[PDB]
């Protein structure tokens, strides 16, 4: 998993 | 003794039992038909209603609502409706049999004995191993003798997503990169001794010049392993493989670009890459399939440390380009980035990874469909067609050369592990791998969106979902046929 | 009596490790009484008892666990059961992969203020030479970030064979306190009394004003409220309901969840997760994390680590055995 | 026609019904207890088990799990567990019916028709107003004629509940302080004709003076009321009063110290400290108690504009008390400022606010029980004892000077409408409302945790609670004898 | 409703 | 100490  | 699952669809003249439902009906005289008639309004579908004592033999007897009864491929959801109707139907009609304790059911094949073992064998898994607090482990078997090469396809299609499911919510300290290898290893060879494990240690690793893994295992005092799956289906051996990719961290804390609390216990399941492609690989295994298949799965976790990746830095993947690595927390990408040249090495037919690589595929689709980046609509129609079969849908995603630009201007490098912007978070990530695939025929699954289910894929409960495990098996039983 | 305690707390941890808070309160313990015992329990030792719980708090870091004995034979009979105290120890709490953020992190270096609260309450009741049995346990160990870090989500065997799942790596001192508070039981009590800088969500509560004590026993409720209105250093009830048992309970991967779905009373659910880990009828929890400093608010005590309530217990003591 | 809601206990020899269930096994010559030995588990508290066509009227019979029969006050839990048993266990029977959409059921006494009846009209309520799709409404009513008082005393003091969480739950641009006040209004003349009712205009507060008040309400342009209710139930009418108070904010966005916009629309019910203690007086007058009570709510919205109230301002509560607003967030503080002045002039005997006041008792205890600060150890010990009875726990938290302290040092003005820290956000807030009260029993009620129900107390479905109305109203009747 |  |  990044985020966004 | 036990529990039956009968199923019932919407209005006629009197909304009809499925021929078992019928038979059963005439077997106690009319009385469920009366009994459903006292109980009030007529069941829609999924829904659920009890009836006890109807047979000496089956003491509770659960009518499930299968909705209408020449359901199929709807246009606006891309599924055969009739096929999901059922899944829901008998899982929700085996957790009942299942609160009521009794530890084994006969379930109605319900026209469709495939679709009546996933629901029935997906709906009743729970991962209760390690709570000492467990529900009754119920038998499911089917409710007659009539379909039984369908219905045990069902059992082994939801047996290699419920493996999947496994592999992902166990805590990774138990299912360490070495745990893992070692428990689709066994697996492996259980479906067929047509196969060979190679669980590659970290020595192999740096032989292969694997340094952009090498990168984002060395903060943890966790081993790096590299899984080698080979499946031998085809009469001749010397046929192209398939090959299958999958992401395997056991643990994604982020590193050193470190991720907040909340919720971060999800990323045990950041190995559902892995997990995923390995299941279908030993399900097209025990389907024994006329096909040819390697697995490869890169298995390290991503820790902060006084030796982890710091942001900035450039590591040299095994094709030769530097990646700058401007953020730990994009590790997916650069396991992969070796893993996928790696691939080129067996001279495939497809080459099709899987991973749980980006929460922006969460905010796009995320949840109703895996997306599909892939250079090949032939593969693209695929993975399609599947879908609408096992229901386990996928949605297909850019892979425009606007979004390499955001990642190939890049200070040190040749590809920057993260883009400039926060725009198009998936389309950007598939841009990176591109970058280490030259294959014609490649698809890259980004399954983070449906890493977890709540409630919204009826047959499955809370947890890891181990999406899309069947619409894989699916690929290879048609591309093999 | 509390100004050890202070010293114990105020420390910067890089002195004031598991090893060091162990030699300190051993010093002190034998300096007040003969009649005393200390056991400073090494690795190998908690590894043994299958304190796997706490084992895996102290992994992270490369400062060594220490689990201290320590044991006060004040009684006439040496057969009276005793009166056993459970410490936190954490010698510096940074949250570990669940970490901490930078503002004011170095009061955690205080974390261990349930271990030094109770032990200068025993090295008081030594000093008192007060007629009764009381034997003093604290896990000792930092709670850091590495690549052998306790990661989120990971299970744990308690010693008492439950698992914990560990959702936040920030939630050790429960971790650190169910296996202590299993080996409580060994010891054939009459009353179990922790202590410890559990949660922030106490401070919210009550915070500052007194230490909040949850308690399955009105008896020993009543007992250490009335210790507080002679020595001044205030003590107020928390609920130890069911509702909030619950709450920990359901946990996917195991038997307890180390942190609850919710926001909402937080020091409530974590006094629920250690009743878990607890069988006795005469058994009380003081969380001490809003009384942890003082800055103006008790007029008799500088800036810094406060100390309590250190002498609410030893008055307690006082009291019970006479 | 209908259902009907059975109760059975916890093993004997044979697990007992409750004497109405003993006797439908009579009459149905042994039938349910024989289909209840077939359907298998026996049925522990809160569980449910439904019995098709055990009688020609009763097409649909629902057993719930009573747990022991035995069960009394619980030290531990500080409530009778009995009633507790039973709440929980006739809700989920009754919800099970209207799940069947049959629109009545007879409901079994349990031995304690008034906590059946609580846990049914309970249990059954929604707040469906606004959807066009809605649940049947049933109508419950006892299964005999003999307990029938105590059953009325259940419906009583449960609609007294659901009058609140209809108050709370309402859109805050349908329950502005206008129609708050009207609805309280007729709520309180259908009860009593020895009521009176005062919707006291902006003039009018104006006039009292109450600029703590009027600051808040400024940066609306929905207009402020200060409601005042009274019952006139003793015999002589110059005994002095019971009275209430309660914060009446119909939406709380914070204002210029805005809130942020997760979950904002919870705050429709920051008036929920108006609705507890106006539904209670309203229940009061129905149970036509023998005292007088006067109920005292401001009602504003917090709303930013260009005419708002900012951080750092002075104003004048009643009072003469000068406090700086540093935080327009904590405006609950100065609505009630004015109000519990006010309520000194009614000579009472009793004060009693509630408040949905600060979300730092929401941390606190928040969820399990309402706080409640008070400087009488004879009140807290009535609320107390009522809590034990009705289920709807209370619990004492500090009503310090320490905490005084941090309220009264202060800049500008006489106090400080928040303090310098986050520690102790609740007895803080408490400790700025004594500043405003001389009155010998004060009891200050901080209602913020226990607004919201999702599955903590069974017999509630999910969103705004109405707690904790039933205490308020026990307390009132052991009060009153 | 101020927050903490 | 978590926070809350
Ligand atoms: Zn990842
Ligand atoms: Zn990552
Ligand atoms: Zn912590
Ligand atoms: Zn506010
Ligand atoms: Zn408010
Ligand atoms: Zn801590």
């Amino acid at each position: 998993x990044v985020v966004d | 003794t036990k529990g039956l699952v009968l199923g019932i669809y919407s209005k006629e003249d009197e909304p009809q039992f499925t021929s078992a439902g019928e038979n059963f009906n005439k077997l106690v005289s009319g009385k469920l038909r009366e009994i459903l008639n006292i109980s009030g309004p007529p069941l829609k579908a999924g829904k659920t209603r009890t009836f006890y004592g109807l047979h000496e033999d089956f003491p509770s007897v659960v009518v499930v609502g299968l909705g209408k009864k020449t359901a199929g491929i709807d246009e606006q959801e891309n599924w055969h409706e009739g096929k999901e109707n059922i899944r829901a139907a008998v899982a929700a009609g085996c957790r009942q049999i299942q609160d009521l304790e009794i530890p084994s059911v006969e379930v109605d094949p319900c026209g469709d004995a495939q679709a009546a073992a996933e629901g029935a064998v997906l709906g009743l898994y729970e991962y209760d191993d390690l709570k000492q607090k467990r529900k009754v482990v119920v038998s499911a078997k089917l409710h007659g003798s009539e379909d039984q090469e369908a219905w045990q396809r069902g059992v082994l299609f939801a047996s290699g997503q419920n493996l999947a499911r496994r592999l992902m919510e166990t805590p990774a300290n138990e299912m360490t990169p070495t745990k893992f290898a070692e428990i689709v290893e066994e697996n492996l060879k259980s479906a067929s001794i047509k196969t060979d494990v190679f669980i590659r240690p970290k020595s192999w690793i740096e032989e292969q010049e694997m340094g952009s893994f090498l990168s984002v295992a060395k903060g943890s005092e966790e081993p790096p392993v590299f899984l080698e799956i080979h499946y031998k289906g085809s009469p001749n051996a010397s046929e192209p493989p398939l090959v299958f990719v999958g992401k395997g961290i056991t643990f994604d804390s982020g590193g050193i670009s470190i991720k907040a609390a909340a919720n971060m216990d999800l990323m045990r399941a950041d190995m559902g890459g892995a997990a995923t492609i390995c299941s279908a690989i030993v399900s097209a295994a025990k389907l024994d399939l006329p096909i040819n298949i390697v697995g490869l799965a890169p298995l390290c976790e991503n820790m902060p440390s006084g030796k982890a990746n710091k942001p900035g830095d450039v590591v040299r993947a095994r094709n030769g380009k530097t990646i700058q690595v401007d953020n730990t927390d994009a590790e997916g990408r650069l396991i992969l980035a070796d893993a996928l040249c790696y691939a080129h090495t067996f001279n495939p037919k497809v080459i099709i990874n899987a991973a749980t690589l980006t929460g922006a595929m969460d905010i796009a689709l995320g949840s109703g469909a895996t997306g599909v980046f892939t250079n090949s609509s032939w593969l693209w129609n695929k993975l399609f067609e599947a879908s609408i079969e096992t229901g386990d849908r996928v949605w297909r995603m850019p892979l425009f050369e606007h979004y390499t630009r955001q990642v190939i201007d890049c200070q040190l490098a040749d590809v920057n592990n993260i883009g400039k912007y926060r725009s198009a978070g998936a389309c950007t990530a598939a841009a990176f791998l591109k970058e280490f695939v030259t294959h014609p025929k490649w698809a890259h699954l980004d399954i983070a969106g449906v890493m977890t289910n709540k409630d919204e894929v009826p047959y499955l409960r809370k947890g890891m979902a181990g999406r899309p495990t069947r619409t894989l098996i699916e690929f290879l039983f048609r591309f093999s046929q």
